[PDB]
Order: structure tokens, then C-alpha cells, then sequence
RNA sequence: AUGGUGAAAACCAUCUAGUAGCUGGUUCCUGCCGAAGUUUCCCUCAGGAUAGCAG
RNA sequence: CACGGACCAAGGAGUCUAACGUCUAUGCGAGUGUUUGGGUGUAAAACCCAUACGCGUAAUGAAAGUGAACGUAGGUUGGGG
RNA sequence: GUUCUUUGUAAAGUGCCUUCGAAGAGUCGAGUUGUUUGGGAAUGCAGCUCUAAGUGGGUGGUUCCAUCUAAAGCUAA
RNA sequence: GUUUGACCUCAAAUCAGGUAGGAGUACCCGCUGAACUUAAGCAUAUCAAUAAGCGGAGGAAAAGAAACCAACCGGGAUUGCCUUAGUAACGGCGAGUGAAGCGGCAAAAGCUCAAAUUUGAAAUCUGGUACCUUCGGUGCCCGAGUUGUAAUUUGGAGAGGG
């Protein structure tokens, strides 16, 4: 070739890279409990019966729980606006629990909000309150 | 004249590639779930084959919705229908028995 | 590039030949001829204890 | 086609709008003539020509129709 | 809004309203140059309907092609060449003369940060689209290169070159069939 | 033929290892067997279709 | 007749592949073929294999069909043994 | 993993009930002159002439039935 | 108002910020296109939807989420491999040319516009400039933009409310 044959002549020097180990020893990276429990001189198939995990949820072409109850360990284990609760409060005190009253009214409920909504967000006010 | 001097190469390129997958993916399957079809043709239609997708019908009378049916790795398709009773049978089976094996890991 | 450089075999011809090589390594005397000193074996075939 | 495609009010409006505020193409223009001197007949012929096919020509025929039938009496 | 009228009034184009336009921008279009800048699209609707967005960074050359190699690849080829720096999206047709056809080719510009940004539009900065035209990637180029689906694309589907040079090599593997 | 360079009809590079009803040449030993010189139509002229002789 | 040979060293010409057969050997046998692939591996080797497909296994016809025991799957004559 | 901040009558999702509900034209197609193919139902494309429809339109199967929704665009392996 | 002022259009500048050319070219995408050679002379078949030439890209490209294939107890983006198969089919049936659906596998991922009003408030963006924690954020000014820029929707429907 013309232009390598230069690369090889030249006192710059070739940019050598050696990547090739790591193209077959690949780190496991998304998921603590499996980078403890993985056998890297064990092949991906091989790890995932190792653990209990299926490796492949379709019927594979050719031939052939310690860590999955850590995995159902970590199985087992939003608030209102100032605004809007200060407007619930106006509200509350004006009319009571009428809600009908509460959707025909103007001046308080500006915003033309069903029953429903008055209501829900009223059940959320009385918890943070009385 | 092409000759296929790298099968031996091609092989150990794609068994990486699943490796490479499985340690990025890592808890998950590598692939998604698929349904079960009955083929076309006369020739061919004692056969029972792996299915590109589900349906929305077949979603919908499981337990989920199609858009969370993706995100836990569920096939879906749209332009495939429901026109054989035992198929959308089989289906339906193949996605409950898959939703008791499923562990959704939480957000936070 | 294109000559026939890989073989086909037929599985089973395969198999037999294996076979046939295993057979051969409980002789002794086929594998005196074949070159290692066996003499001093205790003998054959040699089936050494797990723990090797 | 569940979604065949419906009627649609609004649609139906601004075809025969636009049907009438851009006037007549000049095959048209010789064709409307054409029904009221030379009959149904020999304008189906003409339309069948200057168009693609037959089943085009009918129901561009049948349209002429209806313009000059709406126009003169409402 | 108005585009179902304007979409229904552009399909009559031999009837008195339209037929009167094009007599009159023939004309026009004839006093200005080859390829020249239009400040908007004349049938606005039809820009929309292939993408266009009144916004900056959107640019509408309407160029001059001879009559009787296709005349709208041809047209965008013109404007790809002229304006280098934009990148060829689609064209449609606007108005024609017994000697010449109009098209009112729709341009991006790629380098226009208004462009590199929103997500819409951003795919066509990728280098993989330089010169659209030039490869037939745009509308009516992929028309004339038979590329769609059916019974009747079957021998000019996925590159008619490709098909070709698949049919006739010789293909061996290493333990032959 | 394609593409190019030169010039008071040319050359260079590829297609092209172009195509031969042919010319010249074809690389170790020994043993054993061993011809034919032609029948009949495809018409023959060319190439063969067959029988004969040697396995 | 003629064509080749001044001499010497080295180089130098029935090869490789595909398609289709011939015979012989090997494997198995109404079946047979792992090697497109997947799994595995001391890593282009070797070792395993799913579903299919290839060719063969049951014929007689031209559009439409039918289907092989009167049977020690025959009676005789021969016929290696 | 460790924290610092999360707000606004904010952003969605799901089931039921109620009222509506627009989808690309000098394009589809038609005749013809060339090109494309081994293409028999000029396949595909281009040139030129004319040029549609909305309980629509394209493609196939023996009188219906099945199948998609062109004439806009993006996208890894 | 015989002034003046809106726009639209055409200009301008050694202004500010950019960008396009050329090289490489095995692969890919377009465009253009011979002849020696094969059937007997050569118009097709045939060299050949080749070579040369021209234009354009990238790490791949192209293709792609159906206006698809089918005729079945239906499949379901695209690409590639195995097979279908030297089959259908075409070819002075001859040199011969030569697919495709299905099936097995490799790899798998879907979505964005245009479409009917934000109309109780262009909700959007460019640029300049001042700072900041600078592949950017914020304030302020300017321009674009109603000949429609944002949010909401793309038939798998969807939206309005309850």
C-alpha cells in the first residue's frame, strides 16, 4: 500500500492500541447484586442458570435461590401548593362542606371545577389539617 | 466469488455482541417476550411459530396496558389480529404465566 | 482462496473413529507401539484417585 | 376501513363552495353545452375521452347534472 | 382553518380563479431569474403538507426547468448546487409554461442554531444528508428509483445494483453445500 | 470500445489473460496388456451420430 | 524436405472451482445429511443440538381420478448352494 | 451510594359515562413515445396530452369477500 | 397633507456570525453507458440494469414501521444468511435467463408532521448585550413570527367534559 508504507518509514510512529482482551471480558454494569454474584470464567447462559434469572424467554435454536431472594429484598421496601391550600381555606370557612354551593360560586371558585375536584382536593387538605 | 471464510469469527462476534447485551441489560432476558402464532398456508399450518407481537386485545384482556406492556418487555403489535380463538387462548395464558414471573424493580 | 480448505465429515463416522481411539487406549501394548514408556505403569487404563 | 369516510358536513360544504367560486374548466364548459344540446349520451362519450375511464365519467356526468339542475330552478 | 379551502381550491387548476394566477406569475416568473429566492410560498399549504415551517432557517427557491432525466430531480439538482449550504428537503409543482415547468423547492439550513435545536427538524444537520437530491433520497427521487412496496417493485426494491451483484457472484462457505 | 495525451494523421492507459476452423513446447523409472487404419445414414465438407479392433 | 538447437545455471506448462455423472471405500439404513445457525470450548480447532429443509421411502393418467393377495405376494421349468 | 433543592389549584396514566370527531392532487389514473427486466396481466421509471373521488381509494381471491390507507418525514442492530 | 408616515420589494457594506468547494474512494447511494465475445450473418436474446466517465455520502450507506404478503385452525417494519430452487416463469424453448410468498435463523424499536382555534391574553424562537456554576443558564433589549411559532393529536385512533 502507498500510505501505510510511509507509517512504517516515518519517525512519528503508529497510534498502537491493544483492545483486544477486553472485547471478550466485559464488566457487568447496571445492576450491585450482580456484580457480586458473577462468574466472569462462567459464559453469559451459564451465569444467568448460575443465579436463577432467565437468560432467553423464547425456545433457543440448538441444545444444551441464593441471590434471586436478595432481588425480592429490595422488592419490599406529594404535597398541594401555598396557593392552592390557601384558596381550600377560604373555601372550607365560607361554605363548609356544600359542595354544590362551592361550584355555583364565583367570587371563590374562579376556576369552573366540577364537585369531584373541590372534594378531592379538599380530602387532601383535611389530612394536612384539620 | 464471495467465500464465508469467517463463520467461525462471525460466530465468536455474535456471542460477544450477546455478552456485550447481557452485561448492559443486565437482570433482563436479552430479548423481548413474543407471542405464539399459527403460520400461513396450507403447507405450513399444523405448525405453531413464534409471533412478532401480541395485540392490544390480547394486552388488554391479560391485565396491562400497551404502553407499560413495552416497558416490561412485552412485543406489541398493532396490525396483527385476533381472528383464531385458541391462538388469542394460548396468548393470553403465555402473558399471565409471564406477569407471575416478572420482578419490576421499584423507581427509586 | 476459494479451494476446499475445511472438510465435511458425516457425524456419525466421527463419532466411531473417537470411539475407536478411546478403545485403542486401553490396549498397552497398541500404545507401547505408538511411543510412550509404559513400561513402569501400574496399569491400564490408568484411572488416578478424583483428587488429581 | 372502519374508516371508510363519512359524509362529513363541513367537507361536503367546501367542494360545492369551491364547486361554484372557481367557475368551470373549459371541457366543462363545452360539456354543461353539450348535455343540453346533444343529450346524456354523447356527453358521457366526450367525458370518457378527455378522462381516464368510464366509472370516472359517470359520476362527473351525474355532478353536471346536479349544477344545472340546481342552478336554474333555485 | 383555511387550508381545507386552500387544499380543495388548488385542485381545480383549469377553473377561472387559478387559471387567471397562472397567466399572471408565468409572466412574473419569467422576468426574474433561473433560480431565484421566493420571501414565502405561493401555495402555502402544500409547503406545510411537505414540511415546511414559517419559522428561520426555512428558505423557498422557485427554480426554472426546460421541457422534454426527470424535471423535478432536476430542479432540486439546480438549487443544490447554487445553495450549497442548505440542505434540499422536498419540492412540489406551482405553475408551467408551454417551454418551461416552475417548482417551488423547499430548503433547511442546517448551520441556523434555530434548527439545531428543536427535534423536529435537527436529523437533517446529520452528515448523512448532505445532498439529498444528489442521491435521490428526496420524494421524487425515490419515486423514479421504483422504491416502494409491492409485487410490482420486486427487481428494484433494496438498491436494483445490490440485487444485481447478490444474483450474480458466486457464494461458497467453508464446508460446501 | 471507453477515457486521455500530442499534433504543418498519431500515441498512452484500461475493457482484455479479447476471441485461434491453429503454431511451437509440455518435466521421473520399471513392469504388464496393446490397437486401429474403418462399416452404414445423419448429407459429406467441419464436428460428430454408430459398428469394428483393445480393456 | 522444413522448423527448433552457440554453451551453461535458474525459472518454466493438464492447475483450481462449480455444475453433473462413473466406479471403489467408509458410515448408517427406509431412512439419511451436526458445522444457516444456537450452546460450549484449553478458542478460526474440537465437542453437543432445537426447529425446519434437502433427497429417498407406493404407483397407474391428457383436463376430471383411482390404487396394487385368486396367492408359501404363483403355476411350471431351470437355476450357486 | 452521598446530599443540596423539590410547587404549580403542575404534569400525566388508567376504567366507566356523556358530546364530538378534519388523515396529504398537476397526485391517483388514462393514451403514447423511450428506457428497465428472464417479468408472460408493459413490471418499474421518465418524457408529453388530459386529468379524479370521500358510507372514499389502492391491491388480490370466485356474484361477493379478504386485505391495507398512497401522493410527507425520522430511526439504531 | 404639493408635507409626513406605514408596509412590501429591490439594495448595500473590507459590518457580525456562519457555511459550500478540494483530497481520499474498498464498500454504499444516484446519473450516464460501450465493444471484443454467445446462438451461423447480427436488430432483440447476449457481453451488460457491466468497464470507463459524472455526481454525492458515511462508519457503514441504503432500506424501513405497510395504500404489504396471502387464501390458510392467517402472517405482520426493514436488512442479511440457510432454504424454497435451478422451481414458477420467460427465452427463432435454443447460448439459456432466473425470482418471490411461506419455513429455519441472525438482529430486533419504534415513532414525528400535515390535518378542526392558545384565542381568558405567541404560551415559541433568533440575535445583541449584561452576568453566571459556559458543549450552556438567567435578566434586559432587538428582531422573526399571526401568510402561524409553542402546548395538546397521528387511526393502535383521538379530543371535550363528568
Amino acid at each position: 500500500s502507498v500510505r501505510k508504507r510511509k507509517m512504517n518509514r516515518s519517525s512519528v510512529g503508529k497510534a498502537t492500541r491493544r483492545n483486544k482482551d477486553k472485547q471478550r471480558k466485559i464488566n457487568i454494569q447496571s445492576n450491585p447484586i450482580i456484580a457480586a454474584n458473577w462468574d466472569y470464567s462462567l459464559t453469559m447462559a451459564q451465569n444467568y442458570k448460575k443465579l436463577g434469572l432467565r437468560a432467553k424467554l423464547q425456545t433457543p435454536a440448538g441444545g444444551k435461590e441464593t441471590e434471586v431472594v436478595k432481588k425480592l429484598e429490595e422488592l419490599a421496601s406529594r404535597s398541594q401548593s401555598e396557593r392552592e391550600e390557601e384558596w381550600l381555606e377560604k373555601l372550607y370557612k365560607k361554605h363548609g362542606d356544600d359542595y354544590k354551593k362551592m361550584f355555583f360560586d364565583k367570587k371563590l371558585n374562579i376556576y369552573q371545577q366540577s364537585e369531584g375536584d373541590l372534594k378531592r382536593r379538599l380530602l387532601r387538605w383535611k389530612k394536612r389539617n384539620g | 466469488v464471495k467465500v464465508h471464510f469467517d463463520q467461525a469469527g462471525k460466530k465468536v462476534s455474535r456471542r460477544n455482541a450477546r455478552a456485550t447485551r447481557a452485561a448492559k441489560i443486565a437482570p433482563r432476558p436479552l430479548d423481548l417476550l413474543r407471542p405464539v402464532v399459527r403460520a400461513p398456508t396450507v403447507k405450513y399450518n399444523r405448525k405453531v411459530r413464534a409471533g412478532r407481537g401480541f395485540t392490544l386485545a390480547e394486552v388488554k384482556a391479560a391485565g396491562l396496558t400497551a404502553a407499560y406492556a413495552r416497558t416490561i418487555g412485552i412485543a406489541v403489535d398493532h396490525r396483527r389480529q385476533n381472528r383464531n380463538q385458541e391462538i388469542f387462548d394460548a396468548n393470553v395464558q403465555r402473558l399471565k404465566e409471564y406477569q407471575s414471573k416478572i420482578i419490576v424493580f421499584p423507581r427509586n | 482462496t476459494w479451494r476446499k480448505w475445511n472438510v465435511k465429515v458425516n457425524h456419525n463416522e466421527k463419532r466411531y473413529a473417537t470411539a475407536s481411539a478411546i478403545a485403542a487406549t486401553a490396549v498397552a501394548s497398541l500404545v507401547l507401539a505408538r511411543g510412550h514408556r509404559v513400561e513402569k505403569i501400574p496399569e491400564i487404563p490408568l484411572v488416578v484417585s478424583t483428587d488429581l | 376501513s372502519y374508516k371508510k369516510g363519512a359524509a362529513s358536513n363541513r367537507t361536503k360544504f367546501v367542494r360545492s363552495l369551491v364547486r361554484e367560486i372557481a367557475g368551470l374548466s373549459p371541457y366543462e364548459r363545452r360539456l354543461i353545452d353539450l348535455i343540453r344540446n346533444s343529450g346524456e349520451k354523447r356527453a358521457r362519450k366526450v367525458a370518457k375521452k378527455r378522462l381516464g375511464s368510464f366509472t370516472r365519467a359517470k359520476a362527473k356526468v351525474e355532478e353536471m347534472n346536479n349544477i344545472i339542475a340546481a342552478s336554474r330552478r333555485h | 382553518g383555511a387550508y381545507k379551502y386552500l387544499e380543495e381550491l388548488q385542485r381545480k387548476k383549469q377553473s377561472d380563479v387559478l387559471r387567471f394566477l397562472q397567466r399572471v406569475r408565468v409572466w412574473e416568473y419569467r422576468q426574474k431569474n433561473v433560480i431565484h429566492r421566493a420571501a414565502r410560498p405561493t401555495r402555502p399549504d402544500k409547503a406545510r403538507r411537505l414540511g415546511y415551517k414559517a419559522k428561520q432557517g426555512f428558505v423557498i427557491y422557485r427554480v426554472r426547468v426546460r421541457r422534454g432525466r426527470s424535471l423535478r430531480a432536476t430542479a432540486e439538482e439546480r438549487v443544490g448546487r447554487r445553495a450549497a449550504n442548505l440542505r434540499v428537503l422536498n419540492s412540489y409543482w406551482v405553475n408551467q409554461d408551454s417551454t418551461y415547468k416552475y417548482f417551488e423547492v423547499i430548503l433547511v439550513d442546517p448551520q441556523h442554531k434555530a434548527i439545531r435545536r428543536d427535534a423536529r427538524y435537527n436529523w437533517i444537520c446529520d452528515p448523512v444528508h448532505k445532498h439529498r437530491e444528489a442521491r435521490g433520497l428526496t420524494a421524487t427521487g425515490k419515486k423514479s428509483r421504483g422504491i416502494n412496496k409491492g409485487h410490482k417493485f420486486n427487481n428494484t426494491k433494496a438498491g436494483r445494483r445490490k440485487t444485481w451483484k447478490r444474483q450474480n457472484t458466486l457464494s461458497l462457505w467453508r464446508y460446501r453445500k
